């Protein structure tokens, strides 16, 4: 509206955003599961 | 997607879009040669896009708000001041000439980008190729210094070779006495002080350099004043031109792609115009440049990038 | 053979002056010839006689520095009763620096070279006493 | 025959000496042709066959292209031969005599070592399978189609990429 | 808190910073010995591989 | 270049080094070297200007000579030990020649005169490859033979290159040549610590790459190639100045920045091995590097240099060139010392 | 593409023949009963000596005499 | 130095042997510093591209911080494994060779005649 | 074998020496490189034939292939420098001094 050349980044790329947020939440879930598994295995292999 | 190697592979081939009227015509002539009317009419009849002549405000008009900015941001060079005092000891003349050359370069890049993208043709009013006439005329009259001539030629050497020349040039020849008559009639208070010697130097530069140089590669047509009217005649000539001469013939998809990549990035286009050759006329001091830059980077809409200015009316920033 | 150069330390300083002077002169000459070969291979000279003059000048200058260094170091160690005192190598290196300044026709080189070369020689002597090792082999 | 191989190696050395002295590229190509022939003969005398012939073939082709290039680019109004330049001539003779004297010196200092002119030709071949059949170097080379396919892959890729590289260098 | 906290914490500091030192010097000694004698897990430089030897009956008996 | 040439050439440049570092056979390591050599040249001569052609020729001649010397080393090792890998029993001259020829390939002094010229001639986006990706293979070849190298030769080359790079950096005004000389100095450190503990040689290689790539992309941003030209960033692109300063200082090797970690750890190892004189001299002479980086910092970030009238249109126009990798590498190179223990 | 193939057949027959022969060179080896026999024949050819193996008394298949029925038989090669 | 350690398995990030070590605590200072680095990198990207430094690109910033922490966790785990391996080999070798690392007996301070240098 | 290897090593040494010291024409330098290639191939060939190692005879051919590829690249570079300067003289290759 203000700009003559249509701003390249006029509206968010919903695709790129959804991918970024999904990757972030997946990464956090995977990391938490892995940490829990590592704790359990350390206890298992070292007799608690 | 930004035009890149990926898009080129997947399609977007320029030769796929080029057509008969996809050309780069340049209308040229002395001051008040009636260039603008003929340019608009050729563009309209041939279905191409007309680019008004680049002014001191071209970049500002074509970017951001599209509103003319202040002169301090837009070059601090005044055509009216040039005419009032052409030998002013503040070096306005060569500042104006360099700014106009750079703006013509930007306009040429935009027109070439448009041609290579949409496939439509472009009509232009003078261009970087024809711009040296004004500098030569200033030097001959004695308004600018030989070092400034050197600087301009250097920048042209760095910039000009990259871009393809226009397909056809259409030069309107009008003698200096009638040029003066037309200028008097136009009646611009500051323009009326242009000297016959200056006009004749522009004409001499034109005829004795530009047309011989352009005819080597482009297709050059010359129309006198009486022929210039009735543009339909000029449109007919353009229609029945055959371009067997020029660098354009040897291009192909990949050369067009590299030219497109160069033009698309306006930074690379104007990079060499800012070569750090320390010539007092163009050189700015640190304090003045900093003041101008800080003032510019808080204008409405020019503080952040185009898409991220919340003041002007951009939103979704927290996601963009 | 490297025996000739390693013979420098057969007997502490102040003794076998002539032999030690010969050894240092030879070492200086070798360094000068190497430097001259580099300086001719790069930055060539107009005439081949110019090139050979250059090699002669470099070689003789370096040999002179080495000879003066050895002579002064041995003379100091001999006249004074301290055989292994690094101040001797310092005085010898200063003598070498002064000789370099004379050869180059400049007092500033005399002074700078005295300080730097004397410090280098003194540190060399200190290293030889204290057992320092340049270019060691991996011990970890 | 006793001195066969040593003579061939010395001739190879002389051809290489000429090439190093670097006359005009035409004489360089001629010298390298002679050297390639002598090297092929040495390989042949060492029980080889296919390898020597292959070197000779490939080198003939290479020097053909090289000569074609020299006539076009590496040319002078007065090409200099080995004998034309007195320094080249003198150092050619000097190199020949120097190699002779160096041979003598090494023989004297090490009566048996790098060179054994006495006892020369007594160690050319070490072992041979007297009653064998499949012992020909072509078999070993053809192994690239079975046991060393990695060699073939890398070499073929090298030539393939060479095509594109050459075209784009000469664009 | 009182003097005990500082005094006994300082004792712990000294314990840790003396054990670390002894272990660092011990690292120097062990690496020196392993490098010089090749008898340990570290500094075991490679040698060619036996697996790719060919033991099949050859075409000449005396191989 | 058409897409198929781009694919093949870039793929071969990537292949060569991978072959070198994944080959157990000396001839195959040599094959990797040749792959890199052949494939880089068309990228170098892509511009087809008079300077570009000469730079490509210099590169070609030097690298071909180095490859032949290495091949001689390989062939003689074959003649001796009937194998294609260097063993403890291998003749000392063979290893000396290998180190010498790989030094020529790497650009180390006194075989260093070729690198500055080629870097000056070639464009920045290929200068990055030349000064980063093309060093991995030769240094890998050395690291695979580290226990057998010669301490005297290696230390001599390393100190020579430190001195030479430091001295050469001062005189040059050109950024391309400055980065070439910086490359020489850092490689000098890498080879200095190679014979003693190659893990730190690899650490230095990583940090040098991670610091040079950001700087080269910074130069690419405005095609800056001179002190005067880079002086105009306060006008053309103010934002980058802070990180450019930090990155130049890190490459120089000030303590708080990461650049310290390579030099500090390498000095520590050398001292452990009793290499006091060489360690002292190298540390001392590594300060001319800080000097000729501080001059750049003065020119760009701390002082504002004269600008031109036409930079106003550069201001007007938009910019979309800086990558994500720039930010990632720059921060992770100039703000990572507190994680140093994990690095070594 | 019938039109382009038909034109190629007449205006550039050489390339048509070359591509067709290359295609056949790849196709036929997969489609042919006899392909398996090449490697068997090359294995049948006895370049080196057949080394006898010491009889530990529990080797039941390898023969004791060359003319014994046990062991590989080149009847398949004889009547390929 | 550790490349030739017996049992070395080539190009394995975390060998199975590493599961026996206590895994990193996920609020470790090292991982927190990693998150801080990621956040700063996001802010730097904004500033370079001329964006609202802290407002814009929140998805980008979140990805940066999470990626830094994710990489940091595993890299830290591998480093812990490597240092633990070094200590294991250390102490095993020392135990094997008691002769080359004898245990020093220390005299008390009473019996040690430390020279005294007056500071006059 | 011993005398042959000595002479071949000397030949390679001389060709390397010739390459290291130029003499105006770049083509001659390329030829000297090519001669070193010849000598190295001969060394490998004789070593393999002497040892009866038929598994290493695939390697001299690889040497030839890669040396040919680099020689072709060299010739192309010669073509380009000639187009630039009119000759192949190495003196003209001095722009980058500045
Ligand atoms: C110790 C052993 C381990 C070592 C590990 C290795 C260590 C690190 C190695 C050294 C690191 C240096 C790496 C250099 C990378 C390349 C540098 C370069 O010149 O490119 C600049 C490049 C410019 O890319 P750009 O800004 O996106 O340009 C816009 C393109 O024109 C946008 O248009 P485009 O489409 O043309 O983009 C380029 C295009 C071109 O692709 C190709 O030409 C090849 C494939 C063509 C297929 C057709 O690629 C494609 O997009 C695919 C086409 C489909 O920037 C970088 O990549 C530098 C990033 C830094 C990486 C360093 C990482 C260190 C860790
Ligand atoms: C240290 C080395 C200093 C070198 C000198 C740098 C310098 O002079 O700055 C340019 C200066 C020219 O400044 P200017 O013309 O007023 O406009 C430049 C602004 O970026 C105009 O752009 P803007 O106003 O749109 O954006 C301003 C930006 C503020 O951004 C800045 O311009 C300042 C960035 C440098 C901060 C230094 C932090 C010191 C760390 C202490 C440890 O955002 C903020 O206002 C607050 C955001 C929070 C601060 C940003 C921190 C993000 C990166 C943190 C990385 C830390 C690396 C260590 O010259
Ligand atoms: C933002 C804050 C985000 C919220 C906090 C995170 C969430 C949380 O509650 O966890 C707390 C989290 C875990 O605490 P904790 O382990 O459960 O309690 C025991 C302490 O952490 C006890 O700490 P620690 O002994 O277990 O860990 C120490 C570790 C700590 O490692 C670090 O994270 C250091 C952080 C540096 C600040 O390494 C060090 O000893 C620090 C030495 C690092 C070198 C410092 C001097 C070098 C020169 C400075 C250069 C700075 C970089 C360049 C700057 C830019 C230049 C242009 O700790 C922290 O978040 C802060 C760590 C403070 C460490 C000392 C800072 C000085
Ligand atoms: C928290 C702190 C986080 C730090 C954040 C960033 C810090 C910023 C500083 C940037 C420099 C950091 C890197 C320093 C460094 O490279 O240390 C030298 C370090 C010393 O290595 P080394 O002990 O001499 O021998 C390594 C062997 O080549 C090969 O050893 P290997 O065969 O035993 O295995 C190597 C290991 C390597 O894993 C890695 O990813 C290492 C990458 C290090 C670069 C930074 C990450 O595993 C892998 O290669 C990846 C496995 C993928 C397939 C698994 C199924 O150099 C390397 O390892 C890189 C060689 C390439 C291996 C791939
Ligand atoms: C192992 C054995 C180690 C022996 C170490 C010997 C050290 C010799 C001294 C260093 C040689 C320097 C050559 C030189 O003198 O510079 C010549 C040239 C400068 O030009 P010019 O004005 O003509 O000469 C002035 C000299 N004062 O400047 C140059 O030519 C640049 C020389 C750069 C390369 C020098 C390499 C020295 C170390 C080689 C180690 C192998
Ligand atoms: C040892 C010296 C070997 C021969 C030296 C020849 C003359 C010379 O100056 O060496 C460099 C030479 C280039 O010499 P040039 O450019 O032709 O100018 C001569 C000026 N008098 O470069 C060359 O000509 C290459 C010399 C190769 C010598 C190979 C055989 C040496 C046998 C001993
Ligand atoms: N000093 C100087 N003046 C210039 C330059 N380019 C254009 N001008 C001036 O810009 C003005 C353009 O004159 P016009 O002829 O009226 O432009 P136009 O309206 O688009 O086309 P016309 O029909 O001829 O009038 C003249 O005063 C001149 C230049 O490079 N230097």
């Amino acid at each position: 509206k203000f700009y003559v050349r249509e701003p390249v980044n006029a509206k968010p790329n919903w695709l790129a955003v959804g991918l970024s947020v999904g990757a972030s939440v997946f990464m956090w879930i995977y990391l938490i599961q892995t940490h829990n598994e590592d704790v359990l295995e350390y206890k298992r292999r070292n007799g608690l | 997607l930004r035009y890149g190697l990926l898009a080129a592979i997947l399609g977007d081939k320029t030769t796929k879009k080029l057509h008969e009227y996809s050309r780069v015509i340049t209308v040229d002539g002395n001051i008040c040669s009636g260039k603008n009317k003929l340019a608009k009419e050729i563009a309209q009849q041939l279905g191409m896009k007309h680019y008004p002549e680049a002014g001191i405000q071209y970049s500002s008009t074509t970017t951001g708000d599209g509103r003319p900015l202040d002169i301090e941001f837009s070059g601090s060079c005044s055509l009216e001041k040039f005419y009032d005092d052409p030998k002013s000891n503040d070096g306005n003349s060569y500042r104006l000439q360099s700014w106009l050359y750079a703006s013509r370069l930007l306009q040429y890049a935009d027109a070439l980008e448009h041609l290579l993208s949409t496939g439509q043709g472009v009509v232009l009013e003078r261009s970087i190729y024809s711009d040296f006439v004004f500098l030569e005329a200033m030097y001959n009259q004695g308004y600018i210094r030989k070092q400034c001539v050197d600087h301009y030629n250097e920048i042209k050497r760095l910039t000009l070779p990259e871009y393809l020349p226009p397909h056809a040039v259409i030069y309107i020849d009008v003698p200096v006495p009638e040029v003066q008559s037309r200028i008097q009639k136009k009646g611009d208070p500051h323009e009326m002080k242009v000297t016959s010697a200056y006009l004749q130097d522009i004409e001499n530069a034109y005829k004795k350099t530009f047309l011989p140089k352009m005819s080597e590669m482009c297709e050059v047509l010359v129309y006198d004043s009486w022929e210039a009217e009735d543009p339909t005649k000029v449109v007919e000539d353009i229609e029945y031109l055959k371009y067997n001469k020029g660098p354009w013939l040897k291009q192909d998809d990949w050369t067009f792609h590299y030219l497109r990549m160069l033009v698309q990035d306006k930074t690379e286009v104007l990079n060499y115009t800012t070569i750090p050759v320390y010539l007092p006329e163009i050189t700015i001091g640190a304090h003045q440049g900093s003041r101008i830059y800080n003032s510019f980077r808080e204008l409405p809409g020019r503080k952040y990038a185009p898409g991220y200015n919340a003041e002007v009316g951009d939103k979704w920033i927290w996601l963009k | 053979v490297k025996r000739f150069f390693e013979s420098y330390h057969e007997v502490p300083d102040g003794t076998q002056c002539h032999r030690k002077t010969y050894i240092t002169t030879a070492l200086g000459g070798i360094c000068g010839i190497i430097g001259s070969a580099y300086s001719v291979s790069l930055n060539p000279a107009d005439s081949t006689l110019e090139a050979v003059a250059r090699v002669g000048r470099y070689t003789f200058t370096a040999a002179a520095i080495g000879a003066m260094f050895g002579l002064t170091t041995c003379v100091s160690a001999q006249v004074r009763e301290k055989p292994d005192d690094p101040l001797n190598y310092f005085i010898g290196g200063c003598a070498g620096g002064l000789t370099l300044g004379a050869r180059t026709h400049s007092y500033g080189t005399a002074a700078m070279g005295c300080v730097y070369m004397g410090t280098a020689a003194a540190l060399f002597k200190i290293g030889k006493l204290e057992g320092w090792e340049l270019f060691p082999t991996p011990k970890v | 025959m006793n001195n066969y191989i040593f003579v061939l190696s010395s001739l190879f050395l002389v051809g290489c000496l000429g090439l190093a002295l670097k006359p005009s590229p035409i004489y360089g190509g001629l010298g390298l042709i002679v050297s390639g022939f002598v090297g092929c003969l040495m390989v042949l005398g060492f029980g080889g066959s296919f390898l020597g012939l292959m070197v000779f073939l490939i080198y003939l082709g290479g020097m053909l292209v090289v000569f074609g290039y020299t006539t076009a680019m590496a040319t002078e109004e007065y090409p200099e031969t080995w004998g034309s330049n007195w320094l080249i001539l003198g150092f050619l003779v000097l190199g020949v005599i120097m190699e002779v004297f160096l041979i003598c010196v090494l023989n004297y200092y090490d009566e048996v070592g790098v060179i054994n002119l006495d006892g020369l030709g007594d160690w050319l071949m070490y072992e041979v399978d007297d009653v064998g059949v499949m012992l020909e170097g072509g078999i070993g080379v053809a192994a690239m189609y079975s046991c060393a396919t990695w060699m073939m892959v890398v070499a073929g890729w090298s030539l393939f990429a060479g095509i594109f590289i050459i075209i784009e260098i000469t664009r | 808190d009182g003097p005990e906290k500082n005094y006994e914490k300082t004792l712990a500091i000294l314990q840790i910073e003396s054990e670390k030192a002894e272990l660092r010097l011990k690292e120097q000694e062990v690496r020196r010995l392993m490098r010089a004698r090749g008898d340990g897990p570290w500094y075991q430089f490679p040698t060619p591989e036996k697996e790719f030897i060919d033991h099949s009956p050859k075409a000449t008996p005396d191989n | 270049m058409n897409p198929i040439t781009l694919a093949i050439i870039y793929f071969t440049i990537f292949l060569g080094p991978v072959i070198t570092m994944s080959s157990t056979n000396l001839m195959l390591m040599w094959v990797g070297l040749e792959f890199s050599l052949l494939a880089i040249i068309p990228m170098l001569i892509n511009k087809k200007n008079p300077r570009s052609t000469e730079a490509a020729t210099k590169y070609f001649v030097t690298q071909a000579t180095a490859s032949m010397i290495i091949l001689l080393a390989i062939v003689l090792n074959y003649k001796q030990l009937g194998t294609w890998m260097f063993q403890q029993q291998t003749n000392g001259l063979i290893l000396n020649m290998t180190l010498m020829a790989l030094s020529m390939k790497l650009g180390l002094a006194p075989f260093h005169f070729w690198l500055p010229e080629v870097t000056q001639g070639i464009p920045l986006h290929m200068g990055l490859i030349l000064l980063t990706w093309q060093k991995i293979a030769p240094l890998s070849i050395l690291i695979q033979i580290y226990p057998l190298l010669n301490s005297t030769i290696i230390l001599m080359l390393a100190i020579t290159s430190i001195f030479m790079g430091a001295w050469g950096g001062l005189n040059q005004t050109q950024m391309r040549k400055i980065m070439a000389y910086s490359s020489i100095a850092h490689m000098g450190w890498m080879l200095a610590i190679l014979p003693y503990n190659p893990s730190l040689t690899l650490l230095n290689l990583m940090i040098y790459i991670i610091l040079t790539a950001p700087m080269f992309m910074a130069l690419m941003l405005n095609n800056s190639m001179t002190i005067n030209s880079i002086s105009l960033l306060w006008n053309k692109t103010p934002a980058m100045l802070t990180m450019i300063s930090l990155m130049l200082l890190s490459l120089g090797g000030l303590p708080p920045l990461t650049g310290f970690l390579p030099k500090w750890i390498i000095i520590t190892e050398l001292m452990k091995n009793n290499c006091l004189i060489m360690a002292t001299l190298m540390a001392m002479m590594a300060l001319l590097n800080l000097f000729f980086y501080t001059r750049l910092i003065y020119s760009t970030s701390l002082t504002m240099f004269p600008t031109n009238n036409n930079s106003k249109m550069m201001t007007h126009q938009t910019k979309t060139k800086p990558n994500l990798m720039f930010s990632t590498l720059a921060i992770m190179s100039t703000m990572t010392l507190p994680l140093a223990p994990q690095l070594i | 593409i019938s039109a382009f193939l038909k034109n190629a057949w007449a205006k550039e027959p050489v390339l048509v023949v070359s591509f067709s022969v290359w295609g056949l060179a790849i196709i036929m080896p997969m489609i042919s009963p006899y392909t398996k026999y090449a490697s068997m024949i090359n294995k049948a050819t006895p370049y080196n000596y057949p080394v006898p193996v010491r009889d530990d008394g529990n080797m039941p298949d390898v023969p004791s005499h060359p003319q014994d029925p046990l062991g590989p038989s080149l009847d398949w090669l004889k009547n390929l | 130095m550790m490349n030739g350690r017996p049992g070395h398995e080539p190009l394995k990030f975390l060998p199975d042997e590493a599961r026996s070590l206590p895994p990193p605590k996920l609020n470790d200072p090292r991982l927190v510093y990693m998150g801080l680095l990621g956040y700063c990198t996001g802010l730097m990207d904004n500033m370079l591209r001329m964006r609202p430094v802290m407002r814009a690109g929140l998805h980008r910033q979140l990805l940066f911080v999470t990626s830094f922490v994710f990489a940091g966790y595993f890299y830290l785990k591998r480093q812990n494994y490597l240092y633990a391996v070094k200590d294991h080999d250390m102490f095993g070798y020392i135990k094997l060779h008691p002769e080359d690392f004898p245990e020093k007996e220390k005299k008390t301070y009473a019996e040690i005649l430390e020279p005294f240098h007056p500071v006059r | 074998m011993p005398s042959t290897f000595f002479n071949l090593t000397m030949a390679f040494s001389l060709s390397l020496l010739g390459t290291l010291m130029f003499r105006s024409h770049l083509m001659s330098t390329l030829l000297c490189l090519e001669g070193m290639v010849l000598s190295l191939f001969i060394m490998t060939s004789v070593t393999s034939l002497n040892s009866n190692s038929m598994s290493s005879m695939p390697i001299p051919i690889t040497i030839l292939v890669f040396a040919a590829c680099e020689a072709a690249v060299g010739l192309a570079l010669l073509v380009k420098v000639s187009n630039t300067y009119g000759t192949d003289y190495v003196q003209n290759l001095n722009l980058l001094q500045c």
